[PDB]
């Protein structure tokens, strides 16, 4: 049998309503490594609200 | 939000929490959220009698949390001091407004409609659970969309729907009706069930899926 | 209704966005005459070495595309007499109005709302990217043909998404930090520092929706509003 | 207008820029065996986790694209006696003057006007990528076929975007800060410097449709030449 | 700009403000625009005898600017007391011409036409509102487009198109009107509404959306 996958993304923010911000997620990365001093991650947001003023 | 329950004959707590969160273990914060001594279910009615508060038989009401508030020691004390009557908190406690509901549907429509009314003596009325569920889409569904003075879209245009009965006409009164029930976040869905038209006067029917 | 012999056939409806307000509802006077609706899928396929992974993420955009022809000889209005040629000339008016308005993003009124009275259903749609492509070959002259592609946002059952009313149980506006503010405002320079440097000791000695019932994430409002008429050091904490 | 009802359908219609002033045009004789119009919309659609997000930017260009061919019999002229292969000739002339000498050299006219007497609609136009198509078939021993596509510009009833007269309500050009750069050029050198060092002296010391009439736009351009022909300082201020 | 308002019947500031400007809060603000005393609408009309140039009744007049242009305190000033002058204002003002109206339109694309007139007592004659710029729009219909001797192609074709009469040249000439007309940024767009040959005379009219 293949197994069968529901992603299902959560977002969380503290200082606009958490739950808001989460729906409107259309992909992240997350560039963790020990081999450097720095972890970087990156979202992608969608375009539906003006997020620079927010 | 919660989910009623009947306890079955000589039914077992852990079986129900088994049931109702796939894990057995946590019954041991379900009989804490219905604060409950050791006794959880007992056959028998009349032990009951002697702890009736702390004590469940066949048949009695009980109150299972959502997952995410199963550990919450507020959610615990609140579920305590509410147990059967739960419901309540969500959908509100608001003044009642329908005094006679026999006098203003024929107005419809219109200004000078509702008014406050009071029940019983001295207290003022006061619509509570489903009532107050009903009351407020009512009110929603007759109010126009911009006639009040704070917090537009509010309301309905259904007094500007008046007009030729042709099927057409119907259908677009039909989704405005269930635009305006969508409105209330408390209103899962609403769906139609039925509709006649004879005569000059549209009828019709709907169903919402409310909220416990 | 369809044609099936107990209702007459009801005829598919167009209902527009007019700018100054309301909705113009157009009504083709004949069906089209090819209708295909497409239901794609987010699911995707990746082969690991040793097994295949089913993963799926929900439904995707719907398409919705026709074809038809309007008629060619006269038929009455309910406010008029209009041809064939007038009724494609105020479609694609229609069109091309709702078209160039929607500038700033996306116009903040309704959609463009579809009727389908042929089979029981509705949706609520906007205009594709193929658009309104309109064609007259040799072959029938006097018969206008218009092909129309659109992408469904929703049920028109359903409400806006971000128009939901939600419980708003309590207060969402609370007083307390209104207050709390204004006195901070009111205060003087020297009070706001002293502030600092209390609220800076407190950090040091760390270690080493609302409603006024049944809540307790409002219980920092009612702290942070006292301190102040009361002189809790010279300012407030927290 | 068509074949029915009304009278006899106007035939389709160009018109070219004549390079000694003035305009020329070029009447079908033959209706195109096709026509096809795209309006296309330059809108896309993504959908989030449980949302569907539309966005739009305005019309597309509308495309226009039709195919005819010439009768081999003559017909009446405004001059002389064409016939088909004249016609096409001159055609084939006309929309290489336009093309040929497009980027070289100078066309006067800006567009084409594209007049469709017979759908009732008209567009200024200009030549497509895909451009003119000529070719003869097997089946054609006499006969010519040409194909064109074309990209509107815009709506025929409205203006230029050149020719366009905005409100210009008052004075438009600020005389003052002109006679106030007129004067500060006969100035000295060290008048100039003062002027330098005391803009400096006021800079770093800040923070602690020209019409009088129903306005304040044009204050500080006063001030600039009064305080140089009066004098505040050497040089003057600001 | 600003949109023209009526004062209706049992109306209130609030509602006024919140169905253009949408929030009510923006009402604190318009008031100023049209420098009303706190008897802001008063249905009595004796109580507006007291001070009419301060106060407004059921039928007046009021002014609505636009968002970007309802926080400027210069265009606040300015509506505050010129009132009825803001439309002469913003269409402006200039010097009357239409000496001989019945002269005029016997001479199409003729020279040595217009000229000043009188009205008053001692002052050239001067125009100003709808009238300003139906006068300006006739004028530029007449004009030849390259006659000017400043800021040329200003005009129009219309002398050059006169010919068979046929339908091609009345496109032609509609067309060439429509641009004209379109030029001025002030106005929207045009379009004919009817079209009328017949002999040797040219007729036909054409309907403006000017804005405001």
């Amino acid at each position: 049998m293949r197994r069968i996958r529901r992603p299902k993304v959560r977002i969380e923010i503290v200082t606009y309503n958490g739950d808001e911000f989460g729906a409107k997620l259309l992909g992240f990365q997350t560039k963790n490594s020990m081999e450097d001093d720095s972890s970087v991650f990156q979202i992608n947001m969608a375009g539906d609200t003006y997020w620079d003023k927010l | 939000r919660f989910k009623k329950h009947v306890v079955q004959h000589e039914e077992t707590m852990q079986a129900i929490a088994q049931r109702y969160y796939g894990d057995v273990s946590y019954w041991i914060d379900l009989v804490e959220h219905n604060n409950l001594k050791y006794p959880y279910l007992v056959e028998t009615d009349e032990e009951k009698m002697k702890d009736p508060e702390r004590l469940a038989s066949t048949g009695d009401t009980l109150i299972i949390p959502i997952e995410s508030d199963l550990t919450d020691v507020s959610a615990k004390e609140i579920n305590s001091r509410d147990k059967d009557v739960l419901v309540e908190l969500a959908l509100g406690r608001d003044l009642n407004i329908t005094a006679d509901e026999k006098y203003f549907n024929e107005h419809g429509t219109s200004d000078n409609i509702l008014a406050f009314s009071t029940n019983g003596n001295g207290d003022l009325d006061t619509v509570k659970g489903i009532d107050n569920m009903k009351q407020q889409l009512q009110a929603r569904l007759l109010t126009p969309r911009g006639s009040l003075m704070l917090h537009p879209n509010y309301g309905s245009d259904l007094h500007n729907l008046f007009g030729l009965n042709i099927p057409e006409q119907a259908t677009l009164i039909e989704m405005e009706v269930l635009r305006t029930l969508t409105s209330d976040n408390r209103v899962k869905s609403a769906n139609l069930i039925d509709w006649k038209i004879q005569g000059n006067v549209y009828s019709g029917q709907f169903s919402v899926e409310i909220k416990s | 209704p369809q044609s099936d012999g107990i209702s007459n056939l009801h005829r598919i409806a167009l209902r527009f966005p007019k700018e100054g307000g309301g909705y113009d509802m157009y009504r083709f006077k004949v069906n089209p005459e090819n209708y295909t609706i497409d239901s794609p899928q987010r699911t995707t396929a990746i082969k690991t070495k040793s097994d295949i992974v089913i993963e799926d993420y929900g439904k995707d955009i719907e398409v919705i595309n026709f074809t038809g022809t309007t008629g060619f000889r006269p038929v009455r209005e309910a406010d008029g007499l209009k041809t064939g040629k007038q009724k494609m000339e105020e479609l694609q008016s229609r069109v091309s109005e709702y078209a160039m308005q929607g500038g700033s993003g996306n116009v903040s009124g309704s959609y463009l709302q579809f009727f389908n009275f042929t089979d029981d259903s509705y949706y609520k749609v906007h205009l594709a990217p193929q658009g309104l492509k309109i064609t007259r070959s040799k072959d029938e002259p006097l018969l206008f043909r218009y092909e129309i592609t659109l992408v469904v946002i929703g049920s028109l059952t359903e409400a806006d998404r971000s128009a939901v009313t939600t419980e708003e149980f309590g207060n969402v506006k609370p007083n307390a930090s209104q207050r709390v503010d204004e006195g901070i405002k009111e205060l003087d320079k020297n009070a706001r520092k002293t502030r600092d440097r209390n609220n800076q000791e407190i950090s040091r000695r760390e270690n080493t929706i609302y409603n006024p019932r049944q809540s307790t994430n409002g219980l920092k409002g009612n702290i942070d509003n006292m301190a102040l008429i009361i002189g809790y050091g010279d300012g407030g904490v927290s």
